Formats: structure tokens, C-alpha cells, sequence
């Protein structure tokens, strides 16, 4: 696969780049834009400039020529800061949502019940319990490639990959799921309202933003999830690892798509406007 | 200066006829919602009908609905208000008032006890 | 006297002092020339003594 | 009853006069005669500065007269006073009505004032001896919303209410030592001369009056406008001044010709202006919209140069510094930005 | 330059302790909800109060500080001084329905209010104040409707009527004629932003503030959905 790596490296890291800057630079800049809930998307901004920044590359790097340029030492901080990162990312996914089903099932006690500095503080916390999960393997194939062969190894021990899998996805997950379906019925009970009470005289919105929410999530961070579960408890026969990566690669992909999926508010394009 | 001067009629038997004009200048007659209102003796204002800009969109109270008929002449600068099949109640004094602000749908504060954009009105009386 | 109140009042405007309007334009764009040395928002200035 | 007829008669004769007397005073346009002046071109206005402390819409501000300290007042019980220079904030007044409508600046830098809804004109006393921030008095005389009002000295706070009258309190006692009547509406927007022997008040009418301080009678009318008047605002002369309605057309009257000299108009507007305010040399007419921006009015040609932006609702105050070195426009989005 | 320090290094603690006093109550504005009040005079607006130009009144339902007043010291024109109150989480606007003939110019009131540029983006809440007075001239039949609204001979009591018990047929046409006759017209302009919510209420009623309460969440709850692209 190289005839097509190219262009897919350009757009995805170029596309992720841009894409996270201009949110950043959007939220911080623009005064009518620090909503309540905002911090969130800025916490997932940074997370996903990180990983299409200073992850991405090395990864397809590695991914086209299996070598890897840098020593033990510098994959092993690349792959501690990929973890991290994207376990930032999926944990504030989760606290969008949870922000979201709060200000819709207790619209009025939600400017008083997270406030801006507890928002900042549920942002730090979602930031430093990703760093811990993901510093687990600085601490504590059968240790094939993991002696600097020019190989080094993502391959762990039955017991990180449930952890990992437990902490990073599967409960954003179940929290995401059940969260938005809470929103769907309240949704779809206000529309019904709606429209009962406005043709008393002689089309579905709340399921494209929700179902493309939670699609755009999943079909990018199911896959790779199932692979590495499958892969720790099985084996190596399983699955292949270049599979992996090829899953590894989509997730990075959601990382790159992110940005456009949570800002398609229109006070947000019009900052694009000012902006550009 | 914004005049509203009016041209009506008199004492008229019941089921007569009669034919208000509101000859009106000072200001560009088309982009206001006029309006009528009439005063009983001893009563408060009341509305009677109001018509658009361009004259698509009537309204009518519902004591003279079906009896009075509402019409502009962008034209002219002029507002018509025919009335025919008069009731003892029509008795009153009518104001061909304008609207305070071009461009709104909704005509606020038109029936207020003090009034600038309205004229000094006419006496209709019904009687034998 | 409300109405004799109004014809008084009108006739106290009717003896105020009035000028052509061609001899009050050119005063009126007289000053305006007079003192467009001095008018930040109509000259700029350098921006070393701009205090913004 | 009859006596009405005759006197409203001979007051129509002698108001057609008036109208003779005006168009025989009416050689010709102003535009006419000044067509041959180079113009300004097209101002670039960028936002040099931004204060952003308020918590719901801003109402008003008045500019200092030191042209660096502003005070701005928003709809929240809080009359903030920033230093322009340095974005700080040299006072948070907190008020009792949260409704305020208006805000003025003392000529002497030491007392501000405000009130709205409320009936009532209070004003606030900043350098106190105490160390904090008092109320200094409450003039509480009129029946009806309190719009505008400006400071003339430190004892002669000038108060234009809704009751369709204007008043000229004492600030010593509170008492209205003098109260204009004659407006038929809503009275709105007033402005004081630089002179400040006599003011003019623009009403809910369609007309504005010419009022006088000390003798406290109407002096001068003048009508040509549409609608409700909100705001006016005098040439820096002193013989001139030009007001906004809500027809979207800004008007210039000049006392001495008692006419209307030119109509700030554009084909394409239909938002009523919000605010007036002239520049240091009357050249550049700076009108606030209602179309969520502002504009700069060429005075003397009525041809647009220049349109300001940056804020996403409308903008209901537009203040000029003293020495005419920047503007401040504050709108209802809580932004109080400072343009130069 | 010392002394000059000493300013600008003043005005930063000075600004410091403000902005903190600012901040301490930027959190409490946000908590507290403000809802116009306007109607008739012999409508009863006070009647609904049961806890100068502005009265307020503060009532805490349900632990949420709401922040209602009412403006009766200014006079008939309201052109210039209802644009003050576009911030408002929603409009109280209790009107009497007893009185037919003071009926049409409440209709022109609330249609003004509704088709206003400024405060197009506020719903209205409706209530109806004088069900007992409605109900005893109906069935006395002395005063008709229909000279007032001949559009009332051919109107028939809705399907998603919930008449009381012990209520005759008559009063529930009357009752819900009125209703229909201002939802007519809010429904005609409603751009999904604002809404009404009429209400029936005589004078003795108790929960007068918790349909308040059950209603300004509404609100506030479509507000959300529709400002996340979700409604
Ligand atoms: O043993 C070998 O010989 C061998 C050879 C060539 C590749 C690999 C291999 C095996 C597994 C993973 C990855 N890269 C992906 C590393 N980022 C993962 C990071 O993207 C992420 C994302 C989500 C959750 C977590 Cl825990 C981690 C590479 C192993």
C-alpha cells in the first residue's frame, strides 16, 4: 500500500492540523464562544491536534515500511503519548455527552450546577487519569521485537489490554450510548409535542445529529477495540498486526474527523468567516 | 409634519350608507399598516380594522365585521373605509390612525389615549 | 385655553430670527474645514502618539 | 367650544407664514452648494480595543471628560467604570434597579448618574473620603420611564423622561427647580450644547424641540421626520445638530435656518437608527443601525464612507471622546468595544 | 517612573478584587430567571402574586430563584419601553376573558407582542383569570358571544378538550373558543423559536407559580435543543 499512502497521510494529518487550529484558535479568540461547555471541545481539540500532529506521522512511518527511525526509547514515549491522547479524547467525548444530557434533562439547573471552573476541573481530571492509564507501561509475539530489534512492540499482557480497553472505550461507550438515548426519547417526545401543538389548525432532525454522532464514533473506534481484546486474549494467530494498524489508522481518522462533527453550530462558521 | 385629515359624513338614518376618506401626506403612504379606531361618546378606544402595505392582509373587529369595507390607494396617498347596514352602536368618532414604525407586522400601541400619528377625527352618528 | 395655550405658542416660533439656508450651508462647512487639522478620526495621526 | 374654530383658523394662517417664511429662507440644498469639497474616502475603523465585563445588554455610555475614563451601563445593577488605556475597571457600582436606560459622565470627573425604568434619576458619588462608592442623591419627580440624562454642571443634572417632559433638577436639594412641557410622546434622547446655555430634546413624535436652560421655555420646533426620534446629538459648533429616528434616515437641522438641511438616507436600509454622534470637526457623522453595525455618515455630502462591524447584535450607544481621539460603541450583546 | 509604577500595578489589584466581586456574581445572574408581566388592568395580574414604575416579586419553586415584576408606573405607550425586556425568560401574559367587549383589544396586545422584531424569540405564557366571571355569564345568557364574535356560531368544542367535571358544554365552548381564538394567533407566526402556553386559572387557584415552573423548563429545554442542531 503505498500508491494510495500518500495522499491519505497529506489529507489526514494536514486535514486534522488545520482543523483543530482553527477550532482552537476560534474558542479562544472569539469571547462569544467560551460557552460553559466549550472547554470540553477545547480539551478534545488539543488531544486531536496531538495525535495529528506528533502521532500520525510516525505511525505511518511505521506503517509503510515496517522500521521503525527512532530508538526503544522514542516509541515507547510515542506510544505512551498515543494512549494518552486518545484515551483523552475518548474520555471527553463522554463528558460532551454528559454535559449534553445534563443541560437537556435539568435546563434550568445547568448554569448552576457546572459552573466554568468545575468544567475545567472535570477537564483536568479526564486529562490526568488518561496520563495515568497511559504511564501504566513505563512502570511494573512473547517479548519478540521488544529488545530493539529495529522492531518494538504495542503487543501487552492480557491484563493492561482489559484495563486499557475497559477505561479508554468501553465505558465512554456504555456512558455514550445510554446518555444519548435518554437525549433521543426526550428529543423525540418535545418534536412530537411540537408538532401536535402547531398543525391543530385546518421531518426527524434529533436522529441524523444523534445517529451521526454516535456512528461517526463508533464505526472508527469499535473495529481497532475488538481487534486488540481479541488479539490479547487469543493470540497472534487471530489477527494479523498490520490489520491492526490499518484500525489503528481510523481511529486516527475519528481523531481528524472530530473537530468537524462537534462545531457545525452556525455561531461557529461565522467565526470561521471572521476568521478566513 | 405627519396630517391625517378626514372627510366623513353626518347623521345618518339606520341601514344607511356612509364613506370615510383619509386624505393623508407628509410621509411615504406605503410602507405603513394603517389602522381605524372610533370612540363611542362615553366610552374607551377601540380598534376596528387595520390593512398592510400593499393592502393582501385585512382585518376586522368582530362588531363590524361583514358590514365595513377597508381599502388604500397606494396611489393617492389616501384610505377608504365604506360602511353600509349602520347599528344604533356605530355611533362614534373615527380616527384613520397610522402605525409608529414602518416595516412591522405587528402595529404596537395604536389605540393609546395619546397618540401623535393620528388625525383629529370625525363625528358618525346614527340616529332617527 | 388648551387651544389658546397652542396659538400662543406657535406664534412665539413665528418670531424667531431666520437666515437663507445657502449662507447657513456655507457656515456650517466652514468650521468643519477650519478644524479638520485637528480631527484624529478624520487625520489620522502617527501611531507613536496614538494612545490605543 | 366656538372660540376653539377661530383661534385653531388664524393658528393655521399663521403656521402656512411660518412655512412661507421657511421657503423663502430656502434658497437651495445644502448638497448643491458643497458637491465641489474633495471627500473623506473610505475610513478603515478597526477595533483597537475591547471591554468585555458586562453581563447582559449595555443601554448607554458616557465618555469621560478627561477623554480616557468611560462609564457604561447594562442592564444588570452594575455601573462600570473602565480605564480605557489599560482595559481595567476603576469601579463596579452596584445598583438597586437592575433596568437602567441611561448613564452620564460629571464635566468634572467626580460623579455619575443613572436610572431607567425606574422613575428614579440617582446619582452616585465616586471620590468619597469613606473609600467606597455612595449614592449622593435620589431625584425621584417623574411619572414615567427615565431615557436620558445629562450632566450640565455638578449641581444641574439635566433629566428627559417618557411623561413627554424634560427636567432641570438640583442636585443640592432634588427638587425640579424648572420642567419643559409641550412634547406630545415619548421623550427620548437629548443633548446638551458645548456651551450648555440651551439643549435640545428629540420625542416619540417626530419632532424635535429647542429648549432653554435658564428661561425654561420651548424656543424652536422642528418636524420633518417619520417616526419615534432615538437619539440627537449637536454639530460641534453649537448652531447645528442632527438626529436619528427609527425610519432609517438621519436628518440635519440647523437652528439659525430652522429647516431640514440634508436627509441620511440610503435606498437599501430599513433599520432605524439607534444612536448619532458627531467627530472633533463634524465631519464624520458616526450613526449606530439597528442591522447589527454601525456606519460613518459624511456629514457634508450624505454619501456613505466607511462601515464598522464586529459586533453580532444590535448596537444601541455610540459615544465620541472629547478630544474626538476614538469612539466607543456599546450594543446588546455585552461587548463594549473601542474603536479608533 | 517609580511612582508612575505604582499606579498601574495598583489598577491590576484593583481590577483583580473587582473582577473577582464580577465573576462572584455573574454566577447568581445566571441562576436567576426574570418573566415580564404585563396584562390589564382589571385583568389581575396582581391576583397571581400570592408569595415606583417596576414591583418586583421573588419566589423560589422548587429551589430555582425566579425573578418576576410587574411595569404599571408608565403610562399607555409601550413602543419604546418593552424593548428593555427581550432577555427575559419568558412573558406572563394574564388576560381576563369575562369581559368580551375588552376582549379584541387584548388580541391586538398579544399579536403585537408576538410579531415584534426584538422580541420575536420570547415565548408567552397565557393564562385566562377569570374562569368563575366567564362561566356565570355564559350560562346566564344574557350577554352573547356571538354579537362580539360572529365567528363563534360555527365553532365546535375541540377533540382534545378536558372539560371539568360538573361543567356544562356550553361553558367548555366558550372556555376553549377564546383559547383558539389566541392560539390562531400565534400558531399563524410561530418560527419554532417562540411559543404559548395558554392556561386556565379563577382566582383561588393555589398552584398558580408551579405551571410557571413546569413551563419555564419547557422553554429553556427547547431552547437547548434547538441552539444543538437536536430539535
Ligand atoms: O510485534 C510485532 O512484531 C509488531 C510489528 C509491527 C507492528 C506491531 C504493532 C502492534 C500493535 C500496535 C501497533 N501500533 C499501534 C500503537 N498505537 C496504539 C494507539 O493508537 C492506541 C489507541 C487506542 C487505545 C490504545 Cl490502548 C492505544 C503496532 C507489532
Amino acid at each position: 500500500a503505498v500508491a494510495l499512502a500518500g495522499a491519505l497521510l497529506a489529507l489526514e494529518v494536514l486535514a486534522t492540523v488545520g482543523g483543530n487550529l482553527l477550532v482552537i484558535v476560534a474558542i479562544a479568540r472569539t469571547p462569544r464562544l467560551q460557552t460553559m461547555t466549550n472547554v470540553f471541545v477545547t480539551s478534545l481539540a488539543t488531544a486531536d491536534l496531538v495525535v495529528g500532529l506528533l502521532v500520525v506521522p510516525p505511525g505511518a512511518t511505521l506503517a509503510l515500511t515496517g522500521r521503525w527511525p527512532l530508538g526503544a526509547t522514542g516509541c515507547e514515549l510515542w506510544t505512551s503519548v498515543d494512549v494518552l491522547c486518545v484515551t483523552a479524547s475518548i474520555e471527553t467525548l463522554c463528558a460532551l455527552a454528559v454535559d449534553r444530557y445534563l443541560a437537556v434533562t435539568n435546563p434550568l439547573r445547568y448554569g448552576a450546577l457546572v459552573t466554568k471552573r468545575r468544567a475545567r476541573a472535570a477537564v483536568v481530571l479526564v486529562w490526568v487519569v488518561s496520563a495515568a492509564v497511559s504511564f501504566a507501561p513505563i512502570m511494573s509475539e512473547a517479548q519478540r521485537c521488544h529488545s530493539n530489534p529495529h522492531c518494538c512492540a504495542f503487543a501487552s499482557n492480557i491484563p493492561y489490554a482489559l484495563l486499557s480497553s475497559s477505561v479508554s472505550f468501553y465505558l465512554p461507550l456504555l456512558v455514550m450510548l445510554f446518555v444519548y438515548a435518554r437525549v433521543f426519547l426526550v428529543a423525540t417526545r418535545q418534536l412530537r409535542l411540537l408538532r401536535r401543538e402547531l398543525g391543530r389548525f385546518p421531518e426527524h432532525r434529533a436522529l441524523r445529529t444523534l445517529g451521526l454522532i454516535v456512528g461517526t464514533f463508533t464505526l472508527c473506534w469499535l473495529p481497532f477495540f475488538v481487534a486488540n481484546v481479541m488479539r490479547a486474549l487469543g493470540g497472534p494467530s487471530l489477527v494479523p498486526s498490520p490489520a491492526l494498524l490499518a484500525l489503528n489508522w481510523l481511529g486516527y481518522a475519528n481523531s481528524a474527523f472530530n473537530p468537524l462533527i462537534y462545531c457545525r453550530s452556525p455561531d461557529f462558521r461565522s467565526a470561521f468567516r471572521r476568521l478566513l | 409634519q405627519v396630517q391625517l385629515q378626514e372627510s366623513g359624513g353626518g347623521l345618518v338614518q339606520p341601514g344607511g350608507s356612509l364613506r370615510l376618506s383619509c386624505a393623508a401626506s407628509g410621509f411615504t403612504f406605503s410602507n405603513y399598516k394603517m389602522n381605524w379606531v372610533r370612540q363611542a361618546p362615553g366610552k374607551g378606544l377601540e380598534w376596528v380594522s387595520d390593512i398592510s402595505q400593499s393592502g393582501a392582509s385585512i382585518s376586522y373587529t368582530g362588531s363590524v365585521k361583514g358590514r365595513f369595507t377597508i381599502s388604500r390607494d397606494n396611489a393617492k396617498n389616501t384610505l377608504y373605509l365604506q360602511m353600509n347596514s349602520l347599528k344604533p352602536e356605530d355611533t362614534a368618532v373615527y380616527y384613520c390612525a397610522r402605525c409608529p414604525a414602518p416595516f412591522t407586522r405587528d402595529c404596537f400601541d395604536v389605540t393609546s389615549t395619546t397618540y401623535a400619528y393620528r388625525g383629529q377625527g370625525t363625528q358618525v352618528t346614527v340616529s332617527s | 385655553a388648551q387651544a389658546r395655550k397652542l396659538v400662543e405658542q406657535l406664534k412665539m416660533e413665528a418670531n424667531i430670527d431666520r437666515i437663507k439656508v445657502s449662507k447657513a450651508a456655507a457656515d456650517l462647512m466652514a468650521y468643519c474645514e477650519a478644524h479638520a487639522k485637528e480631527d484624529p478620526l478624520l487625520t489620522p495621526v502617527p501611531a507613536s502618539e496614538n494612545p490605543f | 367650544q366656538s372660540e376653539l374654530d377661530q383661534l385653531r383658523q388664524e393658528a393655521e394662517q399663521l403656521k402656512n407664514q411660518i412655512r412661507d417664511a421657511r421657503k423663502a429662507c430656502a434658497d437651495a440644498t445644502l448638497s448643491q452648494i458643497t458637491n465641489n469639497i474633495d471627500p473623506v474616502g473610505r475610513i478603515q475603523m478597526r477595533t483597537r480595543r475591547t471591554l468585555r465585563g458586562h453581563l447582559a445588554k449595555i443601554y448607554a455610555m458616557h465618555w469621560g471628560t478627561d477623554s480616557r475614563l468611560l462609564v457604561s451601563a447594562s442592564q444588570d445593577g452594575k455601573l462600570i467604570i473602565w480605564d480605557s488605556y489599560t482595559t481595567n475597571k476603576v469601579h463596579a457600582i452596584p445598583l438597586r434597579s437592575s433596568w437602567v436606560m441611561t448613564c452620564a459622565y460629571a464635566p468634572s470627573g467626580n460623579y455619575v448618574a443613572c436610572g431607567g425604568l425606574d422613575n428614579i434619576c440617582s446619582i452616585y458619588n465616586l471620590k468619597t473620603r469613606e473609600g467606597n462608592v455612595r449614592v449622593s442623591r435620589e431625584l425621584a419627580g417623574h411619572t414615567g420611564y427615565l431615557s436620558c440624562c445629562r450632566f450640565l454642571d455638578d449641581n444641574q443634572i439635566v433629566t428627559s423622561s417618557g411623561d413627554t417632559t424634560c427636567a432641570l433638577w438640583d442636585i443640592e436639594t432634588g427638587q425640579q427647580t424648572t420642567t419643559f412641557t409641550g412634547h406630545t410622546g415619548d421623550v427620548m434622547s437629548l443633548s446638551l450644547a458645548p456651551d450648555t446655555r440651551l439643549f435640545v430634546s428629540g420625542a416619540c413624535d417626530a419632532s424635535a424641540k429647542l429648549w432653554d436652560v435658564r428661561e425654561g421655555m420651548c424656543r424652536q420646533t422642528f418636524t420633518g421626520h417619520e417616526s419615534d426620534i432615538n437619539a440627537i446629538c449637536f454639530f460641534p459648533n453649537g448652531n447645528a445638530f442632527a438626529t436619528g429616528s427609527d425610519d432609517a434616515t438621519c436628518r440635519l437641522f440647523d437652528l439659525r435656518a430652522d429647516q431640514e438641511l440634508m436627509t441620511y438616507s440610503h435606498d437599501n436600509i430599513i433599520c432605524g437608527i439607534t444612536s448619532v454622534s458627531f467627530s472633533k470637526s463634524g465631519r464624520l457623522l458616526l450613526a449606530g443601525y439597528d442591522d447589527f453595525n454601525c456606519n460613518v455618515w459624511d456629514a457634508l455630502k450624505a454619501d456613505r464612507a466607511g462601515v464598522l462591524a464586529g459586533h453580532d447584535n444590535r448596537v444601541s450607544c455610540l459615544g465620541v471622546t472629547d478630544d474626538g481621539m476614538a469612539v466607543a460603541t456599546g450594543s446588546w450583546d455585552s461587548f463594549l468595544k473601542i474603536w479608533n | 517612573t517609580e511612582d508612575q509604577r505604582n499606579e498601574e500595578k495598583a489598577q491590576r489589584e484593583a481590577n483583580k478584587k473587582i473582577e473577582k466581586q464580577l465573576q462572584k456574581d455573574k454566577q447568581v445572574y445566571r441562576a436567576t430567571h426574570r418573566l415580564l408581566l404585563l396584562g390589564a388592568d382589571n385583568s389581575g395580574k396582581s391576583t397571581i402574586v400570592k408569595q415606583s414604575g417596576i414591583f418586583e416579586t421573588k419566589f423560589q419553586v422548587d429551589k430555582v430563584n425566579f425573578h418576576m415584576f410587574d411595569v404599571g408606573g408608565q403610562r399607555d405607550e409601550r413602543r419604546k419601553w418593552i424593548q428593555c425586556f427581550n432577555d427575559v425568560t419568558a412573558i406572563i401574559f394574564v388576560v381576563d376573558s369575562s369581559d368580551y367587549n375588552r376582549l379584541q383589544e387584548a388580541l391586538n396586545l398579544f399579536k403585537s407582542i408576538w410579531n415584534n422584531r426584538w422580541l420575536r424569540t420570547i415565548s408567552v405564557i397565557l393564562f385566562l383569570n377569570k374562569q368563575d366571571l366567564l362561566a356565570e355569564k355564559v350560562l346566564a345568557g344574557k350577554s352573547k358571544i356571538e354579537d362580539y364574535f360572529p365567528e363563534f356560531a360555527r365553532y365546535t368544542t375541540p377533540e382534545d378538550a378536558t372539560p371539568e367535571p360538573g361543567e356544562d358544554p356550553r361553558v367548555t365552548r366558550a372556555k376553549y373558543f377564546i383559547r383558539d381564538e389566541f392560539l390562531r394567533i400565534s400558531t399563524a407566526s410561530g418560527d419554532g423559536r417562540h411559543y404559548c402556553y395558554p392556561h386556565f386559572t379563577c382566582a383561588v387557584d393555589t398552584e398558580n407559580a408551579r405551571r410557571i415552573f413546569n413551563d419555564c423548563r419547557d422553554i429553556i429545554q427547547r431552547m437547548h435543543l434547538r441552539q444543538y442542531e437536536l430539535l
